[PDB]
RNA sequence: AGUAGAAACAAGGGCCCUGC
């Protein structure tokens, strides 16, 4: 026999069956070519020629918004905005929502920009730092930021984001900047080009769509403005119905369908509607600066003018753009025995030794190129502008002319980032068609493509949106959210009721079935006992933790109240996933093993902050890697250390630092002093302590602030 | 003690340093919280991969050192390493150590004297277990399901507080010394204070832990779910056992926690309020807000002050709202236009006026909104997504489950729109003693529609037959709806659809500052009603229990 | 929060909340002043204490 | 006033508004972005070309009021100069799929699945990991009965694999599982050619034109024709195997509602009909190896080592007549080796070296990396014997995932209780047992004719679908099954009569086809998949032949 | 002290408050009695013709 | 040798250290 497991989907459904395609049940599969090729398509996609020469740089700025050249072809992507185009469809767009609506939300926005502190952009993800040029994490790059700002100047004083970015801008006309290393000083222009310069990590953690592969990363320099931008950015979107971004699963599954519902009962008995499954191309080498800097003026146009000039900072500064060449090409001999390694910066000079493709591809860029970076003044960047693009993106859904109503013609739809969902309404394919040309050309006018390829459409209810199959029912695929099912890899402690609530929520919202649940229940159980080296005490298997674990296992008397991690059976199912196996079990483990656990004073508790979990001796924390012992990483340390210090004893005599954050007007020597003082009298007063002590703190203090005051 | 002394040293050494010195000299204290997050920041991108290639190492977990030196933890127990001399690189006060330690804890280690004080810190779950323990459980049966979308409370809760009354409370009870100015939450309730006090005091806790999880005991936690059947908290803490979208698992659980009873009764409570205050004729406004601040309640064990319990309730009801009102309470973007419930999708419009002829000649004035929108409508059991277009019902979907709703949800959604000729010219049956004025208050004649249709259910099958009525059209059989409220006729309504499944409640995070007027109607920024007195019921007798209305009247 | 008059309305009366709120409407101020003005008014106020 | 003034300084501290913004004083009342110079040498310059100064574009957006005829014309212009093709389906049909032309795919999974032999004994609970069963069977004398020689039906290097052999042999006769480095390890394993580095700062155009050093030139993969041997596999792989309890799994914990028993019971029954199958031992072959070189890697890097390629089972239950409860083994399928994997990195890769035994000899075209020997005689009467062996490799991410493959079941389990469901709510009655025994689902094509079998029994074709999707990932077959949606979802509209239609669909065809080399199963669910829309254009449109 | 069913228990014996309160002895929900009353048996029934 | 993909691995730092 012939086996072809296809077969099923001609007596079946496709959509019931879709997740069996998915092949999540293996590893996902893991430069400058890349890099070089995204540099050329984008200064391609801008059908244009038309250049200027910077002043400051003296580069070659080609200039694409509102020069389209070029016109033909234009079912290939297209990167060139008509700023006249673009405002009639703000201006439509706010003609629905009604009257002082972008001004309301940049209020909104405003009122959050102004309180804010500007250690919340220790959060997030990682960041190119401007000092040794490399990816530390976000909090290490403020820090760093910040130590040279006070080297050169000054201690920062500010408090709050409106001083930093202040202080950003004028660090932008400063003329010498020092920092630590190895005690260097730059001089404007070179710091200048540094601070602009932006890199690509290569991260990209989820499988989604294979096409990213690379991810921004931007200085600390840009990061204040970026988040100014995409907070009015998010106050904008959220009110919008045609818009699905910051929503998430039940939210945009309800949108859809209140979607569907309304253009039933719309649209009049000689009409009929059709769906269309769109993914965008290109979408982050098109989207313009230079269009987002025109829009965010036309919004930010009755608003304060305080907000005027904070929003038209992050688009100037993707305006002016650097991108960062990476590890350059590698030289060898015919055996490959031997192996040379150059750099972005030396390709320049070795260009001959090259293969023809490289020269057909670098010699070009060349004028652009600088030392080891190159002149991007426009396109985009992943993850740089996801809101504001969405926001873009349904100007357009919201089109209406009088020639499609003469007509009778209408369309609606959905839009995430770059992926989208169109529901057209007339009365005949001629004009069903006439009206996605419509719509069509008018994305076309502001760089918003369509791949012809990855798109299709059909009669109604038939689509597809962010990996999520519609027909008259919903397949949650289910093999989406299937590799979660797998230990968090925290500690003992979590992990199980981790993996209990992934189960329980999966069975809530993508209807995982009961079966199924036990089974993943079971499975999670097997490979937590495998990563922890434990498993059940009637088993027989050795090793470590099993020779103690037989040794004192003589001294219970009711195995049923033993933790997993102690030989212990499973003891929860499918009504009682809500419920941490701690809490399951109290009612029957032994006083002296209850008491032996749940003790406070353990050298291994360590707590992490949901966190629905209980707090044990099994809530240890892992060794700390030693690679950087190696590496001469510690001069950086010592100033950690510095902090840790500082914190950790603010912390001894203060024990709510943590859970209440401080406030008050002393500052931190003073209050430990005062402090000590109230607590040596408390004491000396009837506590067990003598004068001769009481009067030994209080010289120890007094000296202590002497030396404090007499530093500096 | 030798502690104490210990730390000044410490402080002392730590002086003598040149940049600690400034830094502990220069801002106030809240730069603590900044040098929290420069220090001690590492991330790791596969924490699984990482655990199972962890785990496999020799010592791969840290411990102190003391404590173990203390409690006496030996090395290499049964040739089976426990732990090595050593220094993490990070802490530097800490010592490598292996898994097989734990256990060795946990079998032949240090015993605290008890362990009790566990079903406290984590009231919540064992509240969990404890109501599940009572349930009885039935048989299971196959079905499909219709589960609607929307939001619900998860967390049975006993006095939901607001995040900044957490914050001073957690303090009071565990951090005392520390504790800042007595506010305004503290000296109101006291007795909740004394009662979280008297049981994590004196006791080996650690209080981080402790801290954390009364924030968790105070928490209703708001979901976006689908949900089938009532709507409560004890139901939806376990609702992934009680059905699916094609399986249900009957059990009753109708007598547990005890939530929505106090619900009803602080409505009840505000509807008594509120139509006292209406009994006035020019005060109701500070007559209201008087009966309000001069009145209490008993929840549970505590004696609570109403506009405390006012301000911290998300019941969307005609009664609640006016209250939350009259305090200054901001509250959410939901309407009522009687016992209805609507809720605004899209769309715009304003004000505009028009007149009627009551009997013969007799011109009243009654405004409608030019411009078209779209709204959900919500009456018991019984969904509805319509829209309305200048003064007139453009067209209607409907998920409800009874007949009767059906027919009273239409109805309803014809009278919030002006739709019809009775707009146009009143019904005979209505006159002007009938029109308005039970003592001198004006009534819309939206108001005199709706009652004029709650007297007898003759006046609602007329108003119905205002709807235009035509002929079935053929495969419409099933999308139809006639007079009774049948899914199917051979002549049903106009423009009318029904289907069987509940339409999804929108959703917004959104809050608006309304106001209201010396009638009793809040408004919105607009020209247009949230609440008033003519949409709740007329009066009923009840007898309060455990209630303080410490004013004359 | 959301915007400064709510923020206000935390630790003042709603009533000064609204007359400051008026008040920097009829200077067409910064509205980030409705805080000040509360405080400053609601101080008055208190000082008169009938 | 002054306990006023003290909350409300608490509040505002608290909120971090107490700052000169929100009280200020009479001077500090104009806060501004300080607009310094640079900056604004740069705004004026990255203005959109019509303008040249921001102050221009600033006055032309806020002042910016609607003309809806002059955007009307320019959307119709734009729509004339474009004329994006709109093709309906059933029009223009699709093509079929144009597989690489070449050799044939080989045998690329590490293991050996139909050819594989084992040697078997009975588990004593004592001696349990993988480096004692490793000994047991090698004391009962078959292991040291093998000896190859020189001649091997096919392969090359076979010195150094023989070699190789005896000192396996010999590191286990010693009881330590270790092995020197001399030449021939070393050159299997690949110790020490690596690439050596020579700085360009000590860099001449002498030293280049003396041996040259010209960028190197990746040779990406070539082509490869549909695998013959797949299909047997798949057969193979389906039957039972006179063992089960291949895959060790948890206990079920109680039940309180009718609802857990539920869930026990089905889960139950399916699990019994799957741990007896090959596929089965299979993954249970694959878990335990490759924890064993999991841990081997982590504890001796920097040593070459010898594991085990073994598997633990139980032989089927009889009636209750006979030796009652049935006895448990341990299995041994071959020998493994690795070499330093000092993964300081994660991706990184340790190569290893394969010796399994089989009884079947080899083909040219499946088994090319291969290098067969004839080893010898073993029974069953006698029977010869063969050893094949090669060299590959691994990394931390295939370990890791290779080691959790009980996903499989996940997913299998899914799909068939979804199945029931849906049948069993239509009618409001327990149709689980029904639609498990009797519903059919077709499986394949016989003598030109369709198959069928009950769900019972197809749940087999699924469960070994997902074992080799975790078994032949890659970025081809990542992109294959993510191109293949729009040609189902285009069936599905045939099938209920919905008018698809596209916008390019040859574009869709090469992309495709574009990602088809080398791999086997990519391969053979491409021909499958011309296959489907070929027996379906019996039934429906919108697919040419 | 010690127990089974003490939810039910107690708010059973609120409603009785709250009854005699209101001079009126009957007990409107039912949700408590029932239960504490029908846990020793309650079940549906299937017709022997249908079988 | 081998692996893998559109670039990397086939140890890396100072005889000793290590595996994000």
């Amino acid at each position: 026999m012939e086996i072809n497991p296809y077969l099923m989907f001609l007596n079946n459904d496709v959509t019931s069956l879709i997740s069996t395609t998915y092949p999540y049940t293996g590893p996902p599969p893991m430069s400058t070519k890349y890099t070089l090729e995204t540099i050329k398509r984008t200064y391609d996609y801008s059908r244009t020629s038309v250049e200027k020469t910077s002043k400051v740089f003296n580069i070659p700025r080609r200039k694409f918004c509102n020069c389209l050249e070029d016109k033909d072809e234009l079912v290939k992507p297209t990167g060139n905005v008509d700023i006249s185009s673009l405002l009639g469809l703000a201006e439509m767009m706010e003609k629905r929502m009604g009257e002082g609506f972008f001004k309301h939300c940049v209020m909104e926005a405003e009122t959050e920009i102004l309180k804010m502190h500007f250690s919340r952009l220790t959060e997030g993800r990682q960041t190119y730092d401007w000092t040794s040029e490399r990816n530390m994490p976000a909090a290490t790059a403020l820090q760093l930021t910040v130590d040279a700002i006070k080297e050169t100047e000054g201690p920062f004083k500010g408090t709050t984001m409106l001083e930093y970015c202040n202080k950003m801008i004028e660090m932008l006309d400063w003329k010498e900047i020092k920092f630590k290393k190895v005690i260097d000083s730059i001089k404007h222009d070179e710091f200048l080009i540094r601070a602009l310069t932006i890199n690509t990590m290569a991260k990209d953690g989820e499988r989604g769509k294979l096409q990213r592969r690379a991810i921004a990363t931007p200085g600390m320099i840009v990061r204040p403005f970026s988040k100014i931008v995409e907070t009015v950015a998010q106050k904008i979107c959220e009110k919008l119905k045609e818009s699905g971004l910051p929503v998430g699963g039940n939210e945009k599954k309800a949108k859809l369908k209140t979607t569907v519902t309304s253009l039933n009962a719309r649209m009049n008995s000689d009409q009929f509607a059709v769906n269309i499954t769109g993914d965008n191309s290109k979408w982050n080498e098109c989207q313009q600066p230079e269009a987002y800097l025109a829009l965010l003026a036309y919004i930010t146009k009755d608003s304060s003018d305080l907000m005027k000039d904070l929003c038209s900072v992050a688009p100037v500064l993707f305006c002016n753009k650097f991108v960062k060449l990476g590890q350059g090409i590698r030289l060898s001999n015919k055996r490959k025995t031997k192996e040379v390694i150059i750099k972005a910066e030396k390709m320049g000079k070795y260009k001959n030794l090259m293969r023809e493709e490289y020269k057909n591809l670098f010699e070009p860029l060349e004028k652009y190129i600088q030392k080891d970076v190159c002149f991007l003044p426009g396109g985009m960047l992943m993850g740089m502008f996801n809101m504001l693009s969405t926001v873009l993106g349904v100007s357009t859904l919201c089109y209406m002319d009088e020639e499609l109503k003469a007509k009778g013609c209408f369309w609606t739809g959905l839009q995430s980032s770059d992926d989208f969902v169109l529901f057209a309404v007339a009365s005949n394919w001629s004009n069903i068609h006439w009206t996605i040309r419509r719509f069509n050309a008018v994305c076309k006018l502001i760089g918003i493509n369509m791949s012809l390829e990855k798109s299709y459409g059909s009669l109604p209810e038939l689509f597809e949106f962010t990996s999520m199959f519609f027909d008259g029912e919903f397949v949650s695929n289910l093999a989406m959210e299937l590799p979660a099912f797998t230990t968090a890899g925290v500690n003992e402690g979590v992990d199980f009721t981790a993996a209990m609530s992934i189960i329980k929520t999966n069975m809530i919202n993508n209807s995982l079935s009961p079966s199924t649940a036990l089974m993943a229940l079971r499975i999670c159980l097997q490979e937590f006992r495998a990563t922890y080296r434990v498993h059940p005490w009637d088993s027989r298997v050795k090793g470590g933790r099993m020779k103690i674990i037989n040794e004192f296992i003589k001294t219970i008397e009711n195995k049923d109240g033993l933790l997993i991690a102690d030989g212990g059976k499973l003891m929860n199912n499918i009504s009682t996933l809500h419920i941490p196996e701690e809490v399951l079990k109290f009612e029957k483990m032994d006083e002296q093993y209850r008491n032996r656990v749940f003790n406070p004073k353990n050298p291994f508790t360590n707590f992490d902050k949901e966190n629905e979990a209980v707090v044990s001796t099994h809530s240890f924390r892992t060794r700390a890697n030693r690679t950087l012992l190696n590496t001469d990483m510690r001069a950086m340390m010592a100033e950690e250390k510095r902090y840790q210090m500082v914190c950790d004893m603010f912390k001894s005599v203060f024990e709510s630092a943590d859970i209440n954050p401080p406030i008050g007007a002393m500052s931190i020597g003073e209050a430990i002093e005062e402090k000590l003082l109230e607590r040596a009298k408390m004491k000396r007063d009837i506590g067990a302590i003598e004068d001769s002590e009481y009067e030994e703190i209080k010289d120890i203090i007094r000296d202590a602030k002497k030396a404090r005051l007499e530093s500096r | 003690m030798s502690l104490l002394l210990t730390i000044a040293k410490e402080y002392k050494r730590l002086c003598q340093d040149a940049k600690a010195a400034q830094m502990m000299t220069v801002g106030t204290v809240s730069n603590y919280t900044t040098f929290k997050k420069w220090t001690t920041s590492r991330k790791e991108k596969n924490p699984s991969l990482r655990m199972r290639w962890a785990m496999s190492s020799k010592f791969p977990i840290i411990a102190n050192k003391r404590m173990l030196e203390e409690a006496q933890i030996p090395k290499e127990h049964n040739n089976v390493a426990l732990w090595e001399d050593t220094e993490d690189v990070s802490k530097r006060d800490h010592v490598l150590a292996s898994a097989s330690c734990i256990n060795y804890w946990n079998f032949c280690g240090p015993c605290v004297n008890n362990s009790e004080v566990i079903k406290e810190v984590y009231k919540s779950r064992f509240g969990r277990l404890e109501r599940r323990k009572e349930i009885m459980w039935k048989e299971l049966r196959f079905t499909l399901v219709d589960r609607q979308r929307r939001r619900v409370d998860t967390q049975p809760v006993e006095q939901r507080l607001r995040t900044g009354e957490i914050k001073d409370l957690q303090m009071w009870t565990l951090f005392e010394d520390e504790a800042p100015l007595a506010s305004k939450f503290i000296l109101d309730n006291y007795g909740l204070v004394k009662e979280m006090r008297s049981k994590f005091a004196n006791k080996p806790l650690n209080k981080e832990v402790v801290a954390h999880m009364l924030e968790k005991q105070f928490n209703p936690e708001s979901r976006f779910l689908p949900v089938f059947g009532a709507i409560r908290p004890e139901r939806m803490e376990l609702i992934h056992a009680l059905g699916g979208e094609t399986w249900i698992q009957e059990a009753n659980t109708a007598g547990i926690s005890n939530v929505d009873q106090r619900k009803n009764d602080i409505r009840a409570v505000c509807r008594k309020v509120c139509l006292a205050a209406n009994a006035s004729i020019m005060n109701a406004k500070s007559k209201l807000v008087e009966y309000i601040k001069s009145t209490s309640m008993r929840i549970g064990e505590t004696e609570r002050k109403l506009e405390e319990l006012i301000l911290e309730t998300d019941d969307v009801s005609p009664e609640v709202t006016l209250c939350k009102s009259a305090l200054g309470g901001q509250l959410g973007k939901t309407l009522s236009f009687g016992p209805m419930l609507l809720k605004k999708i899209s769309g715009s419009g304003v004000k505009v006026k028009d007149t009627v002829y009551i009997q013969g000649v007799r011109a009243v004035q009654f405004e409608y909104w030019s411009e078209q929108e779209e709204f959900y409508g919500e009456y018991k059991s019984a969904t509805a997504l319509f829209s309305r277009k200048e003064r007139s019902l453009e067209w209607i979907t409907i998920g409800g489950g009874i007949n009767e709703d059906r027919k009273r949800l239409l109805a309803m959604c014809m009278i919030f729109c002006r739709d019809g000729d009775y707009f146009k010219d009143a019904p005979a049956t209505i006159t002007m003693a009938d029109l308005s004025t039970k003592l001198g208050r004006e009534i819309p004649y939206q108001y005199v529609m709706m009652n004029w249709i709650q007297k007898s259910e003759d006046n609602l099958e007329a108003l119905l037959y205002s709807r235009g009525i035509v002929e079935t059209n053929p495969g419409k059989m099933g999308s139809s709806m006639g007079i009774d409220g049948s899914k199917r006729a051979i002549k049903s309504l106009r423009a009318v659809t029904i289907q069987s499944g509940k339409i999804d409640m929108p959703e917004s995070k959104e809050k608006i500052h309304l106001e209201l007027s010396d009638n009793l109607e809040a408004f919105d920024s607009s020209g247009r009603i949230v609440a008033t007195i003519l949409d709740l019921p007329s009066d009923k007798k009840v007898t309060f229990q455990d209630v303080s209305f410490q004013h004359p009247d | 929060s959301k915007t400064f008059a709510e923020i206000a309305e935390a630790f003042l009366e709603p009533e000064a909340v609204r007359i400051a709120k008026e008040a920097v409407e009829e200077y067409g101020d910064h509205e980030r002043k409705i805080i000040q003005i509360g405080i400053h008014f609601q101080v008055c106020c208190m000082f008169c204490d009938e | 006033i002054f306990s006023f003034l003290a909350t409300a300084a608490d509040f505002l501290r608290k909120e971090n508004m107490f700052n000169e913004i929100f009280l200020p004083d009479n001077e500090e009342t104009i806060i501004e972005m300080k607009k310094g110079k640079t900056f604004l040498e740069l705004r004026d310059e990255s203005v959109p070309l019509p303008f040249q100064t921001y102050e221009q574009m600033k006055d032309y957006c806020e002042k910016f009021k609607g003309n809806p005829r002059e955007l009307a014309s320019k959307v119709s212009q734009m729509q004339s100069n474009i004329k994006l093709p709109i093709k309906h389906y059933e029009q223009n049909k699709f093509r079929q799929i144009r597989l690489p032309k070449g050799p044939m795919a080989p045998y690329t999974h590490k293991f050996l699945m139909e050819e594989a032999w084992m040697f078997t004994k009975i588990s004593d609970p004592e001696r349990s990991r993988a480096g004692e069963i490793l000994i047991d069977f090698f004391k009962k004398g078959n292991l040291s009965a093998i000896r190859p020689k020189d001649k091997p039906l096919q392969g090359k290097y076979p010195i150094h694999y023989k070699n190789l052999w005896n000192q396996i042999k010999a590191a286990i006769a010693d009881r330590t599982m270790v092995i020197n480095e001399n030449d021939h390890s070393e050159f299997l394993g690949g110790i020490g050619r690596a690439s050596k580095k020579i700085p360009e700062i000590s860099l001449t155009q002498d030293v280049i034109t003396t041996e040259g050093l010209k960028q190197s030139e990746n040779k990406l993969p070539e082509p490869r024709s549909f695998p013959r041997w797949f299909n047997a596999e798949w057969m193979w792989a389906i039957k039972d195997s006179d063992l089960t309890g291949w895959v060790p799994m948890a206990e079920y914990p109680p039940a309180d509602n009718e609802l857990e028993d539920y869930a026990e019971h089905l889960n139950k029954t399916m699990e019994g009909v799957l741990q007896g199958t090959n596929c089965a031992r299979e993954m249970g072959k694959c878990i335990l190896t490759v924890g064993a070189l999991m841990t081997e890697c982590r504890l001796f890097p920097g040593k070459i080592k010898v594991v085990p390629i073994y598997a633990r089972s139980k032989e089927r239950k009889s009636m209750q007549e006979g030796l009652p409860v049935p006895s448990e083994m341990d299995c041994l399928f071959g020998i493994c080796v690795k070499s330093k994997s000092h993964l300081n990195k994660d991706d990184g890769m340790y190569t290893i070296i394969t010796f399994e035994f089989s009884i079947r000899e080899p083909n040219l075209e499946k088994h090319q990396k291969y290098t067969v020997f004839e080893a010898g005689h073993t029974t069953v009467r006698e029977v010869p014997l063969y050893l094949y062996c090669r060299t590959t490799a691994l990394s931390k991410i295939k370990n890791d995932w290779l080691s959790k493959a009980r996903r499989c079941f996940i997913t299998t389990m899914d799909t068939v209780e979804t199945i029931c469901l849906r049948e069993s709510a239509k009618a409001e009655e327990n149709l689980v047992e029904k639609t498990l025994n009797e519903k059919q689902m077709w499986i394949g094509k016989k003598n030109g004719e369709l198959i069928a079998q009950p769900l019972r029994e197809a749940l087999r074709v699924q469960l070994v679908q997902q074992f080799y999707f975790c078994i032949y990932n890659d970025s081809q077959l990542e992109g294959f099954c993510n191109e293949q949606k729009k040609i189902l979802m285009a069936l599905e509209g045939d099938k209920k009569n919905k008018s698809s239609f596209g916008f390019n669909p040859e574009g869709l065809l090469e992309k495709i086809e574009e990602c088809l080399i080398n791999n086997p199963m990519c391969l053979f669910m491409a021909q499958r998949l011309n296959e489907l829309v070929i027996e379906a254009s019996k039934r429906g449109a919108k697919f040419f032949k």
